[PDB]
């Protein structure tokens, strides 16, 4: 399984993902963003079955690109989750449901910062940070432990650094490298990639 | 031209102010939503045509204005509104449209029956709308204007447009649209106060 | 004379005086085409048509004017030929869809309205016109015995004893009115269908014509034949004698 | 469930109980089976609870369309083929057990509805998982043309012995009374059962549960 | 049990001139919890509540498809609904996808806006109306609450009397399941006042 | 445009539909229909127009239902359509609901089905009407009357066709001193209606009736021999 | 269920037991498996009681429409035929066996058997249901060739009686019904009017 | 047929010198139950082309009035054409294999016999549409109890009289008889021949 | 618009149909003459009932009328089986004058040659509209279509006042088909719907004759 995990600060939303994507028993590609930009100051990380990834989260990042054209406002992040979670839903009871898992993480310039959950079922829940994944059975209680709502943004890299040392120390899966990047005020920043 | 609905735009609300108009004596004076139609939570509007093609364009606005709503679990922005009808309408009556969102505050629109609209700090719409549309380009100040310094415009260039001798106290429909500690509030006021404002008008314009 | 409204370019349209005309039109070429007779005897039903050769490059045979449309039912045809065919081919899938839904042969009382209420069907819209041929419809059976159906473009059935269609259904019906029919029997009345053929035939005006003849009843177990070479041969010449 | 019917030579006399159980726990003690189609036609219902609901539902507003067309009271066989008509097609996947009883101007007629759409017509029939526990009553306390009063005993007896016997049943017993001049739509008709008055004291003092926040609301008057 | 797949425990109890409508917190997938502030009671008039158990998304689906088919109502009828209404608003809501249904089975309670009768129902997956005078329960611990509302629940209670009854039987109902808890949300509906109390419970 | 279609005039009238009452004068016949105490007459003229027509085959009564007759007047081949639409109505009222379709509401069904023709454009009326005879079970007896506009109403007597005015006078005299009629002598009064406004009552097989009683609710096409027994007595 | 249809010269001979079952409880045990789908012609019901309800009752109004149009009393061979292709059509969905007896004026008193799968025939006698097994030996020897309409009814109510008696899904009353020219003659056979064998 | 209901068995047939015989069993099976035995599976088709079926009976009344309706249909038009054997074989085969592709076989298994133009035909259709020619055909039980005494006589004498085939199918009628449970004691032999076709009567073994 | 304006020529040459909105109350008020006396009178109806509550008359083609009286009784009760409550008056008004509008709009369909007048009671208040053929509608206290409306609704304005009572409404509605009657009106010549708290019924002929008798 592929990793995903997000950190809600008062105002960032730093979030990171694995870059394995996998076949049976090898892995095919050691640098894979799983990250898709929306907007200026929203992702989408999406992880899940083969194929169903990449036809949902770019049919997401198009469609909420067209409201950007036909309006020249972005879609908040509450919305574009809202919209995520609309179209996840109503498919699951036709011919060709998707199964992917979500990690929704916007910015916005009046509700502030924002992180999202759902899973294959489309259950949307704000959540101050989640992680999906069989990774993140062991990486939730790092941040049940150590996460305070009023984190700064250095301390929570190095709060993100604990979650995947664990994942070095005693998951199965050989998850090297990782792609980090924050959401503050200012746009889609990039940090520096958390690499073992 | 039937109608006589007029939008004013404020620094801190919108109204409208329309004549409730009644031909025959026999005709019941409904109770219900007489002239301003509400078509969402911050969004309410105003048509000049007869009451059974209203209800199927401020029905079919409620329809838009709510299949965003269960889509993005946000109200819908005061000019979607606007533009989704004029494209229903591209494919036949005037409106009004007051409303808030997030993005450009307090929004005053103007559907044409083409299917064009526009954004206006006062107009009007339906009988005599050019007597007082010029009325209310002589005194507005575009962009100094409080609420009641708009709601008493209204009731100034209603006396000179519709009827004798009372503005028709009980039949003008004045709502306002303001912001209210967060939320958004649409006062379809009171008869005793669209008195007082007849009253407020006749003491100071004779004096 | 002649009227310039539009009271006669639909047959969904009536007349001020209530009539269609577009029905009482296409029953003018019907009343201008040649003659197709058919009598009913004490054991079965004969046809005959005075049918006009118009090339003598055209084979023997060519133009059927006497269709099949079930093993036990003829018909023949007047007016337009191409919409005669049309109303065969509806008339045998009427005939075929009941022997697949009720089993057994069926009766001309019924085919003859099937086939009459598909008839009048296209006498009602502006998208189609009615058609341009009566016709006949003639069978026999152990059950119902000897049946002579004729259908109008209007869509009216009756049933008859004698029949006549076409331009000289006038001289043809006298004729057959001094038969007697219902003692006679199916052998003696083609002698008699085929005089009557030769009598109403203006050979001044029209210029030759072949004879087709067909009967169905008890003399071939109920089934609808074309008359053979010998007896159509004898009946032409008690015909051309007489 | 127990339902059952009886003719009674001037009428039709519904019976049914009041459990609904959700598995094998109750639900609700006061449950309706006994439902409205025209003012002289009601049918008990068994089986699948929404499928009663919803179907019977749609009888009754397809029979009324039917009885204000013809402008008369309408027939209890109408009834019957419009319920036999619509769960066949459904092919039984639709789980209506209907005791359909009614007094038209042919008289009193009563039917049974099985959820495959066959239908039958009894003096007496009974439905549901109690039925069985039912019909020992009709089977051995009914004779034909009897009153109205008579066949009321009758009829809360046969429940009565489907409450006593079967678990998914109980709580009261719902009657309804149709003649041709009356309709007695008797609700809490006999209560056999009730609930123990309870012997010690458990009330919830204030204070006693600990609150976290709260909101207060002010709604205007 | 995919209706035990995120847990769920909504109840509702009605009181002398006033309603309760009360829910858990938890928001959790198979045994995992994943929030602690799942939203399962969602306004659907002025004095009228609806609450959804079941499977989670169709907690969010059902209620945002009636509040879709609830504004229609309220702005068209140019009034509130009667509570009475909205049962059978969800009634054909759930009822309409039958064969394949919404996971979820709803719990309302409200007051009559023209009469301030106290009204609570429930109704099955696929739409079975079920109207109780004392109380009604839905979700994983339905049993639990059963036998907490046959012991606390006394007819004709004070709104202070009506919020222990209902707090004191989700408490001990939601200890006693595994994937239902984290905390519980009440709502005590009366006719001037709506009081919001979440209350300390175990977070397992 | 206004004549060649079924819109409206600017007096407000319907031109296609007044001419298609003008299409059921161009038969050339007449029938008339009485409803009795206990009992429902019809009486039309059955013109054999050539000496080759099986006249068995020539009629105008037809039995819709078991126990509902019926009467056609206009054009013939617009009344073997009408009646196939009550032939098929009538039975299919039997299938969905059980019991025999009313006089009341087969009239209906089928006036109903004519009103299409009166409203869209793209078809014309037609030019035939019925007149449907029978028992009801709690009503008595009951003659109905569906026109080429779309009105069914409810009749003591009727007429139809080319002498449709001049019957209706000789019916409404007769229903005005007495109850107009008894049982089974009303075919009596029928018969006369017919006979009256046509001025020939030449042969007794030159008619055709058809009655339903309360003692015999089925429709029964009297014989020639059967119906000379009423015109010898006439 | 057992059902049978006997025919004799002017007529036929029809019969069949009263118990509809659901699995081992009687449900009815007064049921009308004569249905009669003209005024000369019945069929007998056996097999699912919903199916064979809504295939009859298709047919009583196929054949009703039928007949008025034609003006004629229908043939019992046309009746039957419209049970074969409505059979036939709807077999991986029905399970109704259907035996068709009656008269009409053409060819007299006829029996046609349309069994499960919808194949029809004309038999001089036809046996159906599930209790007709326990009953072939018995109407296979004492069926004689040329039976009066006294002597089929007592060669039907020995031989449902002989498989009400087998038979757990057949039992109750035994309903009888003759149908000739003059019209249809029905009666019902219970208790000691029933033949008991020992 | 999802399921057959009333079957029948194996129907023979073998080409001689100037026509073909085959001859089937009156006889239809409930599952191991004699139910109905007076019943026809040989089908007179037109006067050149004759045809028995094995598998459900009614099935194959519905192939009696299909391929019934469509002879009529031929007839009518009066063109002189008529259908040859090897136009009833190929339409067959293109109806049996349209039914397994829609998955919903005719249960049936035909032999289609015939003479026209001075040829024999004898056509084998199963129920998935296999098709082939043969100069002897036997389906159901006769494909192991009488198909081997057709090969073993048409192997030494490759052309047979009509008095010979006609023997031979009745010793493999009687061969049928005592070694196939779902057999009966009363067939039928019909022989097309340059006079047409002739279905005979209830033959019985002795 | 140009059939529009002639199917209102259809209505103004139809019957006279008269309603009142009372207090209490609202009574439908029309005239079912007869040609001949060879016409049934009881056997069509013209004030006809939708609901329990509602009921509705009509003034001008007969026809057209059931085709709205068979929509309306639809629409009806597609409103009681999605939300189990009988349908508002105003609602149903909504629905029926779609239906009119619908055949208007689209072409080769003639407009209906009918008015309706639409009686009705929902929460304790009564409920008279009228549905042109137009699709309009409009909500009445009291008025009148047929032949001499224009008189009929200049009558009404004189003889209305809002206090007045169910019973009183049922004399000024009789009295307004007296005006433009022609003839003696009996109990078979009119009909009466009344709709009040117990719902909608058209009064039985006898009923209407003690009103008759002032």
């Amino acid at each position: 399984m592929e990793y995903l995990i997000g950190i809600q600060g008062p105002d960032y939303v730093l979030v990171a993902s694995d870059r394995v994507a996998a076949s049976n028993i090898v892995q095919m590609k050691d640098d894979h963003d799983k990250m898709f930009k929306m907007s200026e100051k929203i992702l989408l990380l999406c992880v899940g079955e083969a194929g169903d990834t990449v036809q949902f989260a770019e049919y997401i990042q198009k469609n909420v690109q067209l409201y950007k054209m036909r309006n020249g406002y972005e879609l908040s992040p509450t919305a574009a989750a809202n919209f995520t979670r609309r179209n996840l839903a109503d498919c699951l009871r036709s011919r060709t449901p998707y199964h992917v898992n979500l990690l929704l993480a916007g910015y916005d310039e009046h509700e502030g910062p924002a992180l999202y959950y759902m899973d294959y079922l489309a259950a949307l829940a704000k959540a101050p940070f989640a992680a999906h994944g069989y990774g993140a059975f062991l990486t939730l209680s790092i941040l049940d432990r150590y996460y305070t709502p009023t984190i700064s943004r250095e301390r929570a890299v190095e709060l993100l650094r604990k979650c995947l040392e664990e994942l070095q120390k005693r998951f199965i899966l050989n998850l090297p490298t990782f792609s980090v990047r924050i959401i503050d005020k200012n746009g889609i920043h990039d940090l520096d990639n958390i690499s073992f | 031209h039937a109608g006589t609905c007029l939008g004013i735009l404020a620094n801190d609300g919108v109204l409208l102010a329309a004549e409730r108009r009644n031909i025959h004596k026999l005709l019941d004076e409904v109770f219900f939503s007489e002239k301003i139609y509400k078509l969402n939570e911050d969004m309410a509007c105003s048509v000049a045509g007869i009451t059974s093609d209203a209800n199927v364009l401020t029905n079919e606005l409620r329809l838009i204005a709510q299949r965003y709503l269960l889509q993005y679990q946000e109200p819908i922005p005061c000019e979607q509104l606007v533009t989704a009808l004029c494209d229903i309408k591209q494919a036949g009556v005037s409106l009004l449209y007051i409303g808030w969102d997030k993005h450009y505050g307090f929004q005053l629109y103007q559907s044409d029956p083409s299917g064009n609209y526009g954004g206006w700090k006062a107009t009007c719409i339906g009988n005599n709308s050019a007597a007082a549309v010029s009325m209310l380009k002589q005194d507005y100040k575009e962009g100094e204007m409080t609420l009641k310094s708009a709601l008493a415009l209204a009731i100034k260039v209603l006396n000179k447009t519709m009827d004798v001798s009372k503005l028709s106290a009980e039949k003008v429909e004045i709502a306002t649209l303001t912001r209210e500690n967060g939320k958004t509030v649409i006062r379809v006021l009171k008869q005793k106060e669209v008195e007082q404002l007849i009253k407020k008008h006749e003491e100071e314009e004779a004096k | 004379s002649s009227i310039g409204t539009g009271y006669d370019l639909s047959a969904s349209t009536f007349s001020p005086d209530g009539r269609v005309f577009q029905v009482e039109y296409a029953m003018k070429a019907v009343e201008n085409s040649s003659t197709a007779i058919g009598i009913r005897c004490k054991d079965g039903v004969v046809f005959g048509v005075e049918k006009l050769v118009l090339s003598k490059l055209y084979e023997e045979g060519s133009n059927k004017r006497l269709f099949n449309v079930d093993r036990h039912v003829g018909m023949a045809v007047a007016g337009l030929l191409a919409d005669a065919r049309s109303l065969a081919d509806i008339a045998r899938e009427e005939a075929s869809n009941f022997r697949s839904n009720f089993g057994y042969n069926i009766p001309l009382k019924h085919l003859a309205d099937r086939v009459a209420m598909y008839v009048h069907a296209y006498t009602l819209y502006s998208a189609v016109r009615p058609f341009g041929c009566s016709f006949m419809l003639g069978s026999y059976s152990v059950n119902d015995g000897a049946q002579l159906y004729m259908i109008d473009p209007s869509g009216v059935s009756y049933g008859y004893w004698g029949c006549a269609i076409g331009k000289a259904r006038q001289a043809a019906k006298t004729e057959i009115e001094k038969l007697q029919m219902k003692e006679m029997t199916c052998r003696d009345i083609v002698k008699e269908v085929a005089k009557i053929i030769y009598i109403v035939h203006d050979e001044v005006k029209d210029k030759a014509f072949e004879l087709e003849l067909s009967w169905v009843g008890e003399l071939t177990n109920g089934r609808h034949e074309i008359v053979p070479k010998d007896i159509r041969e004898e009946a032409e010449k008690y015909a051309k004698e007489s | 469930t127990t339902i059952a019917g009886v003719v009674y030579k001037d009428g039709i006399v519904l019976g049914a109980d009041t459990r609904a159980t959700e598995g094998m726990v109750v639900a609700d003690k006061n449950c309706s089976k006994i439902h409205f189609i025209s003012p002289n036609i009601y049918c008990c219902g068994a089986g699948t609870a929404a499928d009663t609901d919803m179907t019977t539902q749609l009888i009754s507003s397809n029979l009324e369309l039917h009885s204000l067309s013809t402008g008369r009271l309408p027939r209890v066989v109408t009834a019957n083929r419009m319920l036999k008509q619509m769960l066949f097609r459904y092919q039984g996947y639709i789980g209506a057990a209907l005791v359909l009883g009614g007094v038209d101007v042919t008289g009193p007629h009563l039917y049974s509805i099985y959820p495959h759409g066959s239908t039958d017509k009894l003096p007496y029939v009974t439905m549901g998982s109690g039925s069985l526990a039912a019909m020992a009553v009709f089977e051995d306390k009914f004779r034909p043309d009897m009153e109205e009063e008579e066949a009321k005993n009758l009829v809360s007896e046969a429940i009565a012995a489907g409450i006593f016997n079967d678990l998914g049943s109980g709580s009261n017993i719902d009657l309804c009374v149709i003649s041709k001049n009356k309709l007695d739509f008797l609700r809490p008709y006999t209560v056999p059962n009730k609930k123990g008055t309870r012997l010690g004291r458990y009330r919830c003092e204030k204070g006693t549960t600990a609150v976290l926040t709260e909101k207060i609301t002010p709604l205007e008057i | 049990s995919i209706m035990s797949y995120n847990g769920g425990a909504v109840m509702a109890m009605k009181g002398k001139n006033c309603v309760a409508i009360a829910a858990d917190r938890r928001f959790g997938i198979q045994a995992q919890m994943v929030t602690t502030d799942f939203q399962k009671i969602f306004p659907m008039g002025d004095r009228l509540y609806i609450g959804l158990a079941g499977l989670a998304t169709d907690v969010q689906t059902v209620a945002q498809r009636l509040k879709f088919r609830l504004n229609l109502y309220e702005l068209k009828e140019g009034r509130q609904i009667k509570p009475y209404t909205l049962m059978s608003m969800v009634a054909n809501l759930l009822y309409e996808k039958r064969f394949g249904p919404y996971y979820t089975e709803p719990v309302i309670a409200g007051l009559d806006p023209k009469t301030f009768k106290p009204f609570i129902c429930s109704l099955d997956l696929i739409g079975c109306p079920m109207v109780t005078d004392d109380f009604v329960v839905s979700g994983t611990c339905a049993e639990q609450m059963y036998g907490m509302c046959e012991s606390l629940w006394e007819p004709n209670m004070d709104p202070d009397h009506l919020f222990e009854t209902i707090s004191q039987a989700m408490l001990n109902a939601v200890d006693r399941d595994a994937v239902s808890g984290m905390g519980v949300i009440v709502h005590i509906i009366e006719k001037d006042k709506i009081t919001t109390r979440t209350l300390k419970a175990r977070m397992d | 445009f206004d004549r060649h279609i079924t819109i409206f005039s600017p007096e407000g009238r319907l031109y296609q539909v007044e001419y298609a009452f003008k299409a059921i004068n161009q038969g050339g016949l007449t029938s008339v229909a009485v409803r009795g105490k206990d009992c429902a007459v019809i009486v039309t003229q059955k013109k054999v127009p050539d000496k080759l027509l099986d006249s068995s085959t020539v009629t105008h009564l037809f039995k819709i239902t078991e126990n509902i007759g019926c009467v056609m007047t206009g054009m013939t081949a617009d009344s073997r359509s009408q009646v196939q639409r009550a032939r098929y109505e009538a039975a299919n009222w039997k299938y969905k609901y059980g019991y025999e379709i009313p006089v009341d509401m087969l009239c209906k069904r089928i006036a109903d089905i004519s009103q299409v023709y009166t409203q869209n454009a793209e078809m014309r009326p037609l030019g035939c009407c019925m007149i449907l005879i029978g028992i009801d079970e709690e009503q008595g007896p009951q003659v109905y009357k569906c026109d080429p506009a779309g009105y069914y109403c409810g009749f003591k007597a009727t007429a139809a066709g080319v002498k449709q005015t001049e019957s209706t006078s000789f019916l409404e005299k007769k229903v005005k001193k007495k109850f107009d009629w008894t049982f089974e002598q009303t075919v009596e009064t029928a018969i006369t209606c017919l006979s009256t406004v046509l001025s020939i009552d030449f042969k007794p097989s030159e008619i055709e009736v058809g009655v339903v009683t309360v003692e015999n609710p089925k429709f029964r096409i009297l014989t020639e021999a059967e119906i000379d027994a009423h015109l010898v007595a006439l | 269920t057992t059902i049978m249809a006997v025919q004799f010269d002017g007529g036929v001979v029809l019969g069949a037991d009263s118990r509809t079952t659901t699995g081992s409880y009687i449900a009815n045990r007064v049921t009308d498996k004569l249905t009669p789908i003209h005024d000369r012609i019945f069929c007998c019901r056996s097999g699912s009681a919903a199916d064979t309800q809504a295939v009859a009752d298709a047919v009583t109004y196929q054949l009703g429409f039928h007949s008025i149009e034609l003006n004629e009393p229908p043939l019992v061979h046309t009746a039957a035929s419209l049970f074969k292709e409505m059979c036939y059509r709807y077999r991986e969905d029905l399970m109704a066996g259907i035996i068709i007896a009656g008269w009409d004026p053409q060819e007299g008193g006829q029996v046609y058997s349309v069994p499960m799968g919808g194949m029809m025939v004309r038999q001089s006698f036809a046996i159906g249901g599930s209790g007709s097994s326990y009953i072939y030996g018995y109407v296979d020897a004492t069926y004689r060739e040329g039976m009066t309409k006294e002597e089929c009814l007592q060669f039907t109510a020995n031989a449902l009686a002989l498989a009400m008696e087998r038979d757990g899904s057949s039992g109750g009353v035994i309903r009888l019904a003759a149908i000739a020219e003059s019209g249809v003659e029905r009666q019902v056979l219970l208790g000691d009017q029933i033949p008991k064998f020992a | 047929t999802q399921n057959p209901m009333v079957t029948g068995t194996s129907v023979l047939g073998v080409k001689f010198e100037g026509g073909v015989v085959i001859a089937a069993d009156m006889l239809g099976s409930y599952g191991s139950l004699a139910r109905f035995r007076n019943i026809s599976r040989i089908m007179r088709v037109n006067n050149s082309t004759m045809l028995g079926a094995s598998g459900d009976y009614a099935d194959f009344q519905y192939l009696k009035q299909v391929l019934g309706q469509m002879v009529i249909d031929e007839e009518l038009l009066g063109d002189g054409h008529s259908y040859s054997p090897r136009a009833i074989h190929s339409w067959l085969t293109r109806a049996m294999y349209s039914r397994r592709s829609k998955m919903n076989p005719l249960w049936n298994t035909m032999v289609i016999g015939g003479y026209a133009d001075g040829e024999s035909f004898l056509g084998y259709v199963d129920m998935l549409g296999v098709a082939y020619e043969a100069p002897s055909l036997a389906t159901g039980y006769g494909a192991y109890l009488a198909q081997p005494l057709l090969r073993e006589v048409l192997e030494k004498q490759p052309v047979l009289s009509q008095t010979e085939a006609r023997d031979l199918v009745e010793r493999c009628m009687r061969v049928l008889y005592y070694r196939d449970a779902r057999s009966y004691n009363r067939f039928q032999i019909a022989t097309v021949t340059e006079k047409g076709v002739e279905i005979e009567g209830p033959l019985s073994t002795e | 618009l140009v059939q529009i304006e002639y199917a209102l020529a259809a209505v103004a040459g139809g019957a006279p149909s008269v309603g009142i909105k009372a207090a209490n109350g609202v009574v439908l008020a029309t005239e079912k003459k007869q040609k001949s006396i060879l016409y049934d009178e009881r056997s069509v109806h013209k004030v006809e009932p939708i609901t329990k509550h509602i009921g509705l008359v009509y003034s001008g083609m007969g026809p057209d009328y059931r085709v709205l009286v068979h929509r309306a009784r639809k629409l009806a009760q597609q409103y009681y089986l999605v939300y189990q409550e009988p349908i508002p008056t105003a609602q149903l008004v909504q629905r029926v004058a779609s239906v009119m509008q619908e055949y208007t709009q689209s072409g080769g369909v003639r407009p209906f040659g009918v008015s309706l007048l639409i009686c009705g009671w929902n929460e304790g208040r009564p409920y008279l509209f009228q549905s042109d053929p137009s699709g309009a509608y409009f909500a009445w206290k009291a008025t009148a279509m047929g032949k001499n409306y224009v008189n009929g609704k200049t009558f009404l304005e004189k003889r209305y006042n809002e206090d007045l009572e169910l019973e009183d409404a049922i004399h000024t509605a009789i009295l307004t088909l007296k005006e433009s009657f022609e003839g003696q009106m009996t109990e078979d010549n009119i009909e009466v719907g009344i709709c009040n708290e117990a719902g909608f019924r058209r009064l039985t002929p006898t009923e209407v004759k003690d009103y008759l008798a002032a």
